[PDB]
RNA sequence: GACGGAGCCAGCGAGACCUUGGCCGAGAGGUCUUGGAAACUCCGUCGUGCUGGGGAUAGAGCAUUGUAAUUAUUGCUCUUCAACGAGGAAUUCCUAGUAAGCGCAAGUCAUCAGCUUGCGUUGAUUACGUCCCUGCCCUUUGUACACACCG
């Protein structure tokens, strides 16, 4: 409600919506810290397109479409070990 | 995909326990589930059994899919259940039945509402099929009337809601057909009537089928998830259960 | 001697017996030439059909 | 007038061709009439544009002169 | 003018009988029977009996019950070998349809020398009624083709099938019998004769 | 009442209890 | 190191790990030549991807699949299906890419679940 | 290079029960002739001359197969279905076919218990494996 | 001896006349506990 | 807008006596009377 | 550990899973 | 909403119970039937044209539908979806049938034939697969990731090269003689190609 | 299809007793120690004979479990060798991993003890069109935002 808006709202909120945050929440970086360079150099993406701005907050219903792309090198390195590494996807 | 679900059931078991502590303080309208679709889509309602069914748990089923306007009836032929809710999920089925048997007679009725429960199983006693009347004839399939009788707990209101969402919204006020769900010490007794408004009364005829019902687990899922947060339990070894209602 | 026809429409709304579909039949033979039959299996659009006899005008089968 | 508009078309492509040979004979005798014509104008016009519609490779068949 | 796209000789160091390397020169059943002159006599069977795709086993996994006509994209041997299992004992035995069908090729070729997949085919075609009755008393009626196909599938199987239920005969010898009978004409194959009364019977109420 | 209720068309045999019962509250 | 590839194939719960590296024509399932699965009568099966590319592209290649679970035909099926999805992404990770395509084309061609998993998920035919 | 596993599986003991047959010097109990193999069968081995020396091919190789085997394995490995109860198969008759081999020197006594392939047997499938290939 | 668990009712007759006049008695006064759009 | 740029990908610009002529027109030889169906009339 | 067993996402990635 | 452009008059709108947010539309070519989709629904709202209300929803998707699109000679319905996936709805009729079809990576845009018999298919990996309608199964594959252009942000820290931004086309669409296709995406390359032997006719920047 | 060999592929499941392995016995089953699946495929025998299908009843033995009785209980060996040869009038259900065949596991508060639930394995025929018959409903103030159609 209205109401609620005024204090519900600050500036966490905005935060916990960044990028960066995000993929620490869902773990794919140690580190806030960390995630911003994987954003940097470009191994992640938010739906069809990929994202190089940390400070880009994901909107609720892209939130579960951000992972990574598809051929990363890190990528590789998660199904390496678990020895699910399928090159037919080229991943 | 997976993390959708994962993400709304977190939202969901939230909004229950919110709902839960709001409850709790008034306690010093329709349910959260319910609330967005209530009175505006129709229910849409599959109807299963268990796997290798009896003849009668098939004919059941039938009987069950004709009692609700707006369910199907599915064979559960080697299917799994996450499978199942997945794929019943998928069609953008509202509820699922499912049903269970010894020697053809049913024993159990479950009922489980999507897209995120809850789910509700009953125990079926002094089950009576219509199948066992000669010469009954074929039925009304018109949106019934819906009555219940001797609801008073949350626990019963809540059973309310769960039973009452399973039928279409704004039947006709001659519409002809009425059915009926009446507590009587957790017997929820179901008969189907058709009546005729006379000159100076009213005179019912039974359709059937009739069948009993306790329910006995409540949980914040979908059936499938076994690991769902429990809401309520029919606990059965107390002293006090020879004595309890509930209802 | 036997001809053949290709179905070239499938009628709707001949409230032909369950079972049972009108169709119009165009001969191979003679493309103009065309024969109204009733067909019991089901039936498609440019798939052919044996006719023992071509005179014969279907008549709606209740 | 009696046949729904509806289901007139279906009972057009029921229609037999022999059938609609005399068909146009009947919408023949019609333009004699000026007068049965005009009151339906409309639904004559309709219904011989779909019989012919239903049966336009039929009819740059038949050689007949008289037709 | 000559074309080759192999300068080096082929030795996998794993053996391969040189069979699979005529197969691999030419898709043919079982590695024996070839389809290229395979052709469907009758016109009206054609676009419904499907023998263009060769195949090594009848055994595909193909979905072919989604829609109404996809049985006529899947392979004729196919749609014998599976119409074949029946009787709830069989229920669940596919290959051993294929076994059976195997048998029966193997039979067919030995009676008679001709490709025994043109056996079937041309058996499948004479044993399709043209005309059958159907109940108002009788009124005649024409049959379909996928109908005709179906018709001649099962006719041919159930027969197959009967002769040698309780008989010394097996099932592999008995289909083969019946499927040469049927593709000579003769009223010998069950089939045959079902057609014929059936047409007969739709005369009689033309 | 007692026509169009076949519980108590007619059933098959055993449907009902209510025999059972009522020489029970005889007992 | 050596080229390699690792891809899967699976069906039902049947599921083939399948390795193509450089070498001189050894392919083999479960330690075992082709040769040698079982039922024969589906041998010809997992010889779909054999018989329809050519046998010196894998005259030039060692193949090894390792399958687990499931019945015996959903095994042959992870068995062609894996090792078709292994030739092809050698082909891409070693070789030119005109070679996947035709590869890819062939395949589709003649049978796409050679390439695609083929999973039955459950659909309610019924609206409702 | 040629292994037990290369060749066709019911060849090499068709093949390694005729070279145990004409060799001469297998150990064969006296009731072979009196028995079924399990308590779930109903008539004997058919082949009553040659069963034995087939049933000493056929574990010759799970020894192979399976590094380390004992004779609880044979008996599930043989067993079969009968309420179906699934009976193992007979325990002496693969006692002795085990005790068998060894006398020749195809198998010998595993550590930790079980069997293992002795050496010199592991040479001795692979030379009839050779056999039947060539 | 004591029961543990309420013994599973009994539809008598005179059950049944009692539930079916509740029944009538609703649909008299057309009190009838049913959904409606909204 | 502020929020947008924060929550897009793609470029979001940034939103925007005497008689006066109108940039946008709503055709010009087309009539009200024109657009006006019979039964509105 | 079964829902949590449950609700795992594939994409965990940790630099110990290098080794 | 509805728009007739011969007065220039919205003669209809058409909106969800829950305002559903929409990206995708098609039209019936008889003019009777609307199907819309959402990114955050995952079913397909319909309408009635002349009527305004909601006939029904598709389910059918585990993802968001990117695009939708009706045959123009069959009226068959074509969703396409992130779910890898993409189904062919037969709603005209007494009874209604999908046919799915499973895809290698997520769908972005489909192309239609004018024929109807055949659907092209964008994906992230960069390839336009066509499938026929009728056997719903694929007759050719195209590869366009090598032929996209795309050049390195100034705000960029890695190579063009090794980027993957925008190697796939978000849109296609079919000529009218049925042979080719044209592609676009969030790139600086529109590429030309030829569906029978599936090579690029020529790229514009 | 029955029988004899050989070949082998699953997924559910964890509140002393289980066990890998050795030695005995034809089997059932004993004894000494260590740790805590079928269906199905290949090759063979049998053959239209109530036959090598069917295993009810009955006799003689070899063992297990308690318990204190010569008590039953659960298995194994041989012999004996029945009804049943596809099922009337009628009747019930069923459209894809579906009908059907196949085995495995847990008894997790209702219900179930060779019964209930769960797991996986092989895997179809035919239809996917119609309101003609039957049955159940809706409409007969367009009300509906343009065009078209209807009145």
């Amino acid at each position: 409600k209205i109401s609620d808006l005024e204090n519900k709202v600050t500036v966490s909120a905005i935060c916990r919506r960044r990028l960066p945050v995000i993929m620490h929440r869902l773990k794919m970086a140690e580190t806030i810290q960390d995630a911003v360079k994987f954003i940097e150099q470009g191994h992640v993406r938010v739906g069809p397109n990929l994202i190089n701005d940390p400070a880009y907050l994901v909107t609720r219903n892209m939130e579960d479409y951000v992972t990574w792309v598809d051929n990363s090198k890190i990528k590789k390195t998660l199904l390496r070990y678990r020895n699910q590494i399928d090159d037919f996807d080229f991943s | 995909m997976l993390r959708r679900q994962a993400r709304e059931r977190r939202e969901y078991l939230y909004r229950k326990a919110q709902e839960l502590q709001d409850s709790q303080l008034q306690q010093k309208q329709v349910d959260d589930e319910y609330a967005a679709t209530s009175g505006i889509m129709d229910p849409r309602i599959i109807v299963t059994t268990s796997r290798d069914p009896s003849t009668r748990l098939s004919q059941f089923a039938k009987e069950i899919k004709l009692l609700f306007p707006n369910a199907v009836r599915l064979n559960r032929g080697n299917y799994v259940m996450p499978n199942l809710v997945d794929a019943c999920k998928k069609s953008g089925t509202t509820d699922l039945v499912v049903l269970h048997e010894h020697r053809g007679v049913p024993t159990s009725l479950t009922i489980s509402h999507f897209p995120h429960g809850p789910t509700a199983q009953f125990s079926l006693h002094n089950v009576v099929m219509r199948h066992d009347i000669i010469n009954a004839g074929n039925q009304s399939e018109v949106n019934p009337h819906l009555i219940f009788d001797n609801f008073t707990t949350a626990l019963g209101k809540r059973v309310v809601c769960i039973l009452k969402h399973l039928f279409n919204a704004g039947p006709k006020k001659d519409s002809e057909r009425v059915i009926t769900f009446a507590n009587r010490g957790d017997f929820i007794s179901v008969r189907q009537h058709v009546y005729v408004r006379t000159r100076e009364g009213v005179e019912i005829a039974e359709v059937g089928p009739r069948f009993e019902m306790r329910l006995f687990e409540l949980r914040l899922g979908t059936l499938e998830n076994k690991d769902a947060d429990v809401e309520w339990q029919l606990r059965r070894f107390i002293r006090t259960a020879n004595k309890k209602d509930y209802l | 001697p036997v001809t053949l026809a290709k179905v070239i429409k499938v009628l709707g709304r001949t409230g032909s017996r369950g079972g049972v579909t009108q169709v119009r039949v165009e001969f191979l033979e003679d493309t103009s030439r065309t024969i109204v039959r009733n067909v019991k299996g089901p039936v498609r659009e440019n798939d052919i059909l044996v006719l023992m006899e071509s005179e014969r005008e279907a008549r709606r089968l209740r | 007038l009696r046949i729904r508009m509806s289901q007139l078309e279906d009972a057009l492509m029921v229609m037999p061709f022999s059938y609609v040979l005399k068909f146009l004979k009947f919408i023949d005798t019609v333009m004699q009439n000026k007068t049965l014509l005009h009151s339906h104008l409309p639904l004559i016009c309709k219904n011989l544009f779909f019989i012919i519609k239903f049966n336009h490779k039929e009819l740059v068949s038949q050689k007949n002169e008289e037709l | 003018f000559e074309v080759v796209e192999e300068f080096t000789p082929v030795v996998l160091a794993t053996p391969i009988p040189e069979e699979v390397q005529q197969a691999q020169t030419e898709i043919k059943l079982f590695n024996k029977w070839s389809f290229e002159e395979v052709e469907v006599k009758d016109a009206s069977l054609v676009d419904y009996v499907q023998v263009r795709q060769p195949i090594f086993v009848a055994h595909t996994a193909g979905r072919y019950a989604n829609k109404r006509f996809r049985k006529a994209q899947c392979p004729i041997i196919e749609r014998l070998t599976n119409s074949l299992m029946m009787n709830g004992r069989n229920n669940g035995k596919k290959l051993k349809a294929v076994r059976i069908i195997k048998h029966t090729l193997d039979i067919i070729n030995v009676l008679t020398d001709q490709n025994p997949i043109q056996v079937v085919v041309d058996a499948i075609t004479n044993t399709g009624p043209r005309e059958d009755t159907t109940r108002v008393r009788r009124q005649a009626v024409d049959v379909s083709p996928l109908r005709r196909v179906n018709q001649a599938i099962a006719l041919l199987t159930i027969g197959a099938r009967e002769a040698a239920f309780r008989n010394i005969k097996t099932i592999a010898e008995t289909l083969a019998e019946e499927l040469i009978n049927a593709a000579k004409g003769s009223s010998t194959s069950y089939a045959i004769k079902k057609k014929d009364e059936l047409e007969r019977v739709a005369k009689s109420n033309r | 009442r007692e026509e169009f209720n076949p519980f108590e068309a007619v059933g098959k045999p055993g449907i009902s209890k209510q025999i059972g019962e009522e020489q029970r509250k005889r007992a | 190191a050596v080229p390699s590839v690792q891809t899967f194939g699976k069906k039902k719960s049947a599921t083939a790990v399948a390795h193509v590296k450089a070498g001189k024509g050894l392919i083999k399932v479960n330690g075992s030549p082709i040769t040698l699965v079982e039922p024969e009568i589906l041998r010809f099966k997992v010889y779909e991807p054999l018989l329809l590319v050519g046998l010196d592209k894998f005259s030039n290649i060692d193949i090894r699949v390792r399958v687990t679970g499931g019945g015996h035909v959903s095994q042959v099926y992870a068995i062609r299906q894996a090792i078709a999805k292994g030739l092809v992404a050698y082909h891409q990770k070693y070789v030119d890419e005109q070679s996947k395509n035709e590869l890819k084309k062939a395949f589709t061609s003649y049978d796409r679940t050679l390439l695609i998993a083929d999973s039955r998920r459950p659909e309610p035919k019924k609206f409702g | 290079g040629v292994s037990v596993r290369d060749v066709a599986a019911q060849d090499f003991i068709n093949a390694y029960a005729s070279f145990l047959q004409r060799q001469g010097k297998l150990e064969v109990p006296g009731y072979v002739d009196i028995v079924k193999t399990s308590s779930g069968n109903e008539m004997p081995p058919q082949d009553a001359e040659g069963w034995f020396y087939k049933r000493a091919a056929s574990v010759a190789r799970h020894i192979y197969m399976r590094k380390q085997v004992g004779v609880g394995k044979l008996n599930k490995l043989y067993g079969g279905a009968k309420p179906y109860k699934h009976i193992d198969a007979s325990g002496s008759i693969n006692r002795k076919v085990l005790q068998a081999l060894e006398k020749i020197g195809i198998v010998e006594i595993s550590p930790k218990g079980g069997r293992r392939i002795s050496e010199n047997g592991q040479r001795d499938l692979d030379r009839i494996a050779a056999q039947t290939l060539e | 001896f004591d029961r543990t668990a309420k013994p599973v009712p009994v539809i008598t007759s005179e059950v049944t006349e009692s539930l079916e006049d509740m029944i009538r008695r609703r649909i008299q006064d057309s009190n009838f506990d049913d959904l409606q759009r909204r | 807008y502020k929020l947008d740029v924060l929550s897009s990908v793609h470029f979001v610009p940034k939103p925007a006596e005497t008689p006066t002529i109108s940039m946008e027109d709503a055709p010009l030889y087309m009539s009200n009377a024109s657009s006006l169906a019979p039964q509105e009339i | 550990l079964r829902e949590k067993a449950k609700e795992r996402n594939p994409d965990e990635y940790y630099h110990a899973m290098h080794s | 909403r509805a728009w007739d452009l011969i007065r220039y008059r919205n003669f209809r709108t058409f909106t969800g119970t829950e305002r559903i947010q929409f990206n995708c539309l098609a039209v019936d070519p008889s003019g009777e039937v609307v199907c819309a989709g959402s990114l955050d629904n995952f079913d397909i709202h319909v309408w009635s044209v002349q009527t305004g209300q909601l006939l029904d929803a598709l389910s059918g998707h585990e993802g968001p539908v990117s695009c939708l699109s009706f045959s123009q000679e069959n009226s068959v319905l074509a969703s396409a979806s992130w779910d890898k996936t993409i189904r062919i709805w037969s709603i005209f009729g007494r009874s209604q049938q999908v046919e799915p079809i499973e895809v290698y990576s997520d769908v972005l845009a489909l192309s239609m034939r004018p024929d109807g018999k055949e659907v092209a298919v964008s994906t992230l990996k960069g390839q336009i697969s066509i499938f026929n309608i009728e056997d719903a199964k694929q007759v050719g594959n195209i590869d366009c990731r090598k032929d996209i252009i795309s050049g390195r942000f100034n705000q960029d820290r890695f190579t063009a090269k090794n980027s993957e931004r925008s190697k796939f086309f978000t849109t296609i669409h079919y000529s009218f003689d049925g042979m080719a296709i044209v592609a676009g995406g969030n790139n600086n390359s529109i590429c030309l190609y030829d569906v029978p032997n599936e090579v690029l006719l020529k790229r514009f920047i």
